[PDB]
């Protein structure tokens, strides 16, 4: 739901049965990976944060 | 008193050494942001990347 692959309310997900929808999914994947990469950059900050806290 | 005076100078050495233990921690953090900065002055980064860098 938070990625954009499936509709959170309608409970249906993206189909690739046609060529036109595929190039629209390309943008979603860039957004979905943008969502994931941001969170991992968050956790990477958390992971680095503890080491600075732990060493002191 | 001189025996008492000796101990306080020893305790004072502890407190001084303690604070400098924290100052070491901050300098490691500040120099990390400093090196984090010079990578963000590069010209091949998209807006999401410099936004992700900012989070850390």
């Amino acid at each position: 739901a938070a990625l954009g692959l499936r509709n959170p309310t309608v409970l249906t997900f993206i189909s690739l049965s046609t060529a036109g929808k595929a190039n629209s999914v390309i943008g979603l994947c860039d957004d979905a990976l943008r969502v994931i990469s941001k969170q991992r950059a968050d956790l990477g900050a958390y992971y680095n944060r503890m080491e600075h806290a732990a060493k002191g | 008193g001189l025996r008492r005076a000796e101990q306080n100078t020893e305790d004072g050495m502890s407190l001084i050494q303690t604070a400098e233990g924290y100052l070491q921690e901050t300098h490691e953090i500040v120099q990390r942001v400093r090196v984090l900065a010079v990578q963000a002055a590069n010209g091949i980064y998209s807006e999401e990347d410099r936004q992700q860098i900012q989070v850390e």
